[PDB]
């Protein structure tokens, strides 16, 4: 059995070899199997990146250009309200008070403007001096007037009075019925010269009304149209009033006349018959009842005078006092930032992962030869 | 200033005022003018600025209506 | 022999051996392939990922802060306004006006601030409800200064008048000319009376104009500054025109004047010489010929008086009825969704396909040891 | 030869002993390729998630912020612009607390105004002229809020009705005209001064310029300020001293200097001690005028002069403006993503996947036999 | 048109005047209403078209007050 | 009320009025401010609440130049 011996194991060998290459290919049978299922979850890792850029580039970009938009629109309807201020301020003054503006608004002729416009107006020097420091005078005695709408430009004038006459002497005159009583019988005189007094070249200017002249400190800006032009010789008025010179205004009654009459320092009262007459205080009541008859006090003397209940008060009552603060406005920027550093290492992991299987199956090809 | 009492005529005058008087009227013209605005051709229809641009449009051809010379209506 | 046998079919078998192997060596060579090519599919996909986050990370997120910053610029120009109402109002306000303003306006005093104002004026209690129930006569009989802008702050003074009398009797005078005729002579006296009364402690105060005093209800407005005090004795001129105890002020003519009148509650007609005066309705023309002379017709005598071809309306015209309502505002917010649950299916589905590969490549590993 | 057969069996089997531990070594090199290239997907797996986690939860929700406070935005300026005409009036009745001193193109629409005016009751004529200057019938017109009721608000505008309409008007001006003889003077001056309107049965006295308003040839008198006077006054035009008319004429005993215009001149009164001038704007001084009262047109000069008091006879036309506010401008920026080179990329990966598995159904083929 | 001057009076006369004269008073009565707006539900919060309203909402209360009847308020 | 007609004058009287008469001025002073607005750093330049506040900046530079206190200038 010799041969046998070595025969023997070469059948051996051979049985052993014959069930190991079936092995492999058993092995080789779930491997492409594996290689094959790797693929179909590629396959569908790849429809979902599809279906992801599908979503970014058309349904989420198409939000955000639409937004992108509306954002624009708005930016335009705001600037535009902003660009176009005095224009559309100016619109709606003269649509407000139907063509005529009753004073030259800042928006009608901008403060550069009015002084440009002043600085040419054909006057003396020292005048436009003054019209420059009462430039808001200038505006409310002045006014605008709408001259048309062409196509889509407004035409407006406006127009300033010019203040030819200054810092001339100026008074004005109060009076109450100076009533005097003999026997029960009344003899009331009234001056009727009451009213604002501005001397000027040739003649003094009468303004009747107290409201016909406005007063800004020491000057007083007066209404052309309110003036009466009198004689100078009426001023005398003031030292005697049964002059000969001039025909003094005045008024005669033959019944009391009981009343209080406010001057620019203080007041006249008429105390005549059944009236209760008194002077007030700040803090107190009464300081003096007034005897019957005419009487003047100042602003300085008291506060009040009192008729029967009736309160007149000879200054302005001062009052609260309020200060008003809007709500404060805030930024919400809150900006979105992708963390794309653990990101981007992840995305250097897959290339090497597939570097290293790349060369895994060169070294297969190799080991085959 | 100063004011005065006069007994005699229970009347009074204040004095020491300063006369402003109006002697002229001195006249500026005007003309406003719309910014341009551009076309806002992304969106279509109604914009919030068509809308404004068409409602100060209308705003003028009202305002025109009481323009003082006739030959601009 | 036997050997020989088993020897010669193990040589026999290797041949049949060498024939599996030789198809497993090309079976693994095509497999290899599919590693190496399944790969360069994956690498694509990854630089294809890269690319849909460089997208995504950069050139998107750029467009939407840049949306963010410009819709929080717009938030902030829109909420100052809102938040500055007040501050923005009273500033347009004084700018139209240049420095006062003709009453006082909702902005420039509150409902609440102008009640506790008048609540504390220097007056009795009956006074103090009286201006509180006419606070709209009261904010247009008042008005507003512009003290000055001083930094970003606007100062400013509202004057409210303070009615210190109230509810005593007042009425109103209209007259015509009265003309009587003797042989073809007119002799025509008209009284100068004519205006509004109001009763005061100690007097009797006149307001020459109808507009001199504002109607509001039963209630009379009257401007201080009209106002010309007369004797009590004055109202006896509503008796006995021609009475020795007053002044009675009428003037006299020698020529006829035919003219309608207007009252509160009628109409004065004077129809002398060659005019034809009627009293019409709004339908038809002429419902009575007034007879020459001083005729007096009520509101609700007629609706007309016609002088020749001039039409006098006795009432106001009521005429259309008018009802506004501005177009509905509308949401335009239509927000964006992404189909998680759908994606994330897929991406469940990836992550199993790979713990399947991974399983099967174990499986074959099994297989060889 | 038995042993021969054995020798070569185990030469064989040893040849191809070798052969299959290096197809072993080869597919287990391969089995770690396909566990590597795995390895590697799941990390692109995982990232493409992550990317997808930014994109649906973080990216998304910044747009639904943004597109939210765009539909804010949009709803806040719909509303002021939708309301425009609701709001522009609440503005009004609260600027000047509940009245209008004019109907305001707000109030009362053109196409509202023209229908109210047609719909008055009077003459073809007297329609055609309301609606020829529905201007003035705007500003002698005004508006009352009545109420505000809940959530709307209604108010009247009151109209006037324009009854009487082209008939004959003039302009009454005067200055003292003072006589001298011997060093002494005596001054006459109208007091007639004024508008007059010659009206049916009787003639219209307008005493103040103000009270009425010029419009071309057409002349707005407020009806309020009316006084009426016998047709005769017009004869004081023809005599002073006509004993037809008590003629108002004042008497003076003192010299009055003054300069009064008129329409289309000026009276002038030099008298004493004043040096009144003519003048121009271009030229200086044109002509001293002689003592006593002087007629000049608004033709013949442009000023005149009384000492240093320089009055001007017609409007000083000043500079002239255009203004244009700055251009608004679109900032829309839309973003694209590049999808032509990516899309190649995708195509690549479902090809090398297909490609891949076409290679292992070739490598089960082979071991199928 | 004609500008007589009257030596005799040191006055003067102007003629070619038209009458316009007011003879009553002819009224309409105007509602005005705001339209209506959505509720925006998708913020939270202030939003800006939320203090518009009670902005105008209260411009409206305060508006009440200087209302011409009595019972409107 | 009760109109009487008095046939002796031609004239009318109407009473049963109530009088309201001014017997003096009580005042009231406000300050206003601005409220705080903050910086917004998200933009560069040109926002549209930088030219919304030099508009209101310059409109409070203009409404000076009309105060009623020299001093304030
Ligand atoms: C106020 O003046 C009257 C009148 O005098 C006038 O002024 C003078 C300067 C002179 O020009 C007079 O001719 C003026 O008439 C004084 O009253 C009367 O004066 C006249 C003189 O003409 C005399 O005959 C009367 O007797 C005087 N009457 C009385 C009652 O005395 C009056 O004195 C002056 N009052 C004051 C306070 O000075
Ligand atoms: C406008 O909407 C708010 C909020 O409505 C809520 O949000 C919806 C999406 C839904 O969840 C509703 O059920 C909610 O009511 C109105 O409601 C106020 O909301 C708060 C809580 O958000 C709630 O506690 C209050 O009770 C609600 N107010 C009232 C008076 O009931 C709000 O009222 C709406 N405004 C108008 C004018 O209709
Ligand atoms: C009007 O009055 C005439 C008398 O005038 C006075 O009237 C009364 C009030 C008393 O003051 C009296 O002393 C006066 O004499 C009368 O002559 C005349 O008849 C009266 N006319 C009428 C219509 O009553
Ligand atoms: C995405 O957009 C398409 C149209 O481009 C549309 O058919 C689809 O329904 C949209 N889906 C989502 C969730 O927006
Ligand atoms: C994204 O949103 C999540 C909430 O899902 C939050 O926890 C996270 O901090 C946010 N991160 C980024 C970078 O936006
Ligand atoms: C995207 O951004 C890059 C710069 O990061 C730029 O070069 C490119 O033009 C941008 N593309 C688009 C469509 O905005």
């Amino acid at each position: 059995t010799a041969a046998a011996v070595t025969a023997g194991v070469a059948i051996a060998k051979t049985i052993r070899l014959e069930s190991e290459v079936t092995a492999i290919k058993n092995a080789l049978k779930k491997t492409n199997e594996a290689v094959s299922t790797l693929g179909n979850g590629v396959r569908v890792l790849a429809t979902a990146v599809r279906e992801l850029k599908d979503f970014v580039s058309k349904n989420l970009t198409r939000a955000i250009n639409k937004n992108k938009c509306d954002i624009a629109d708005l930016k335009m309807a705001v600037s535009f309200s902003q660009f176009n201020r005095r224009f559309l301020n100016v619109v709606r003054q003269f649509s407000d008070n139907a063509g005529i503006t009753p004073a030259i608004s800042l928006d009608l002729m901008t403060d550069a403007e009015l002084a440009r416009a002043v600085s040419n107006m054909p006057t003396s020097a020292g005048q436009i001096k003054l019209m420059l420091e009462n430039r808001a005078m200038v505006r409310r005695k002045g006014f605008g007037i709408l001259i048309g709408v062409y196509g889509s430009s407004v035409i407006y004038m406006v127009q300033l009075p010019i203040f030819g006459v200054i810092d001339t002497p100026c008074w004005i005159v109060k009076a109450a019925p100076s009533c005097s009583e003999k026997k029960g019988n009344y003899a009331c005189l009234l001056r009727e010269d009451q009213g604002w007094y501005c001397q000027n070249a040739g003649s003094t200017v009468y303004y009747p009304n107290e409201k016909d002249c406005e007063t800004r400190g020491d000057h007083v800006f007066c209404d052309t149209a309110a003036g009466i032009n009198v004689a100078e010789q009426s001023k005398e008025c003031n030292i005697n009033i049964s002059t000969t010179n001039y025909p003094c205004k005045v008024s005669t009654g033959r019944h009391p006349i009981s009343m209080v009459a406010l001057s620019p320092l203080g007041a006249l009262v008429a105390c005549y018959k059944g009236v209760s007459c008194s002077i007030g205080s700040n803090r107190v009541g009464i300081i003096k009842q007034l005897n019957k008859g005419c009487s003047y006090i100042t602003n300085q003397d008291a506060d009040t005078v009192t008729i029967d209940n009736t309160v007149y008060q000879l200054s302005k009552v001062e009052g609260e006092q309020h200060v008003i603060k809007g709500r404060p406005v805030s930024s919400s920027f809150d900006p979105v930032k992708f963390p794309e550093d653990q990101f981007n290492v992840a995305l250097d992991q897959v290339f090497e992962s597939i570097e290293n299987s790349q060369a895994l199956v060169d070294q297969s090809n190799r080991i085959l030869s | 200033l100063k004011e005065s009492y006069l007994e005699e005529s229970c009347s009074t005058i204040t004095e020491g005022y300063l006369s402003v008087l109006r002697t002229g009227w001195y006249t500026n013209v005007f003309t406003l003018e719309v910014g341009d605005v551009e076309n806002l051709t992304c969106a279509d229809g109604p914009s919030l600025i068509k809308t404004e641009l068409d409602l100060t449009k209308s705003a003028l051809r009202e305002l025109r209506t009481v323009s003082a010379d006739q030959l601009a209506r």
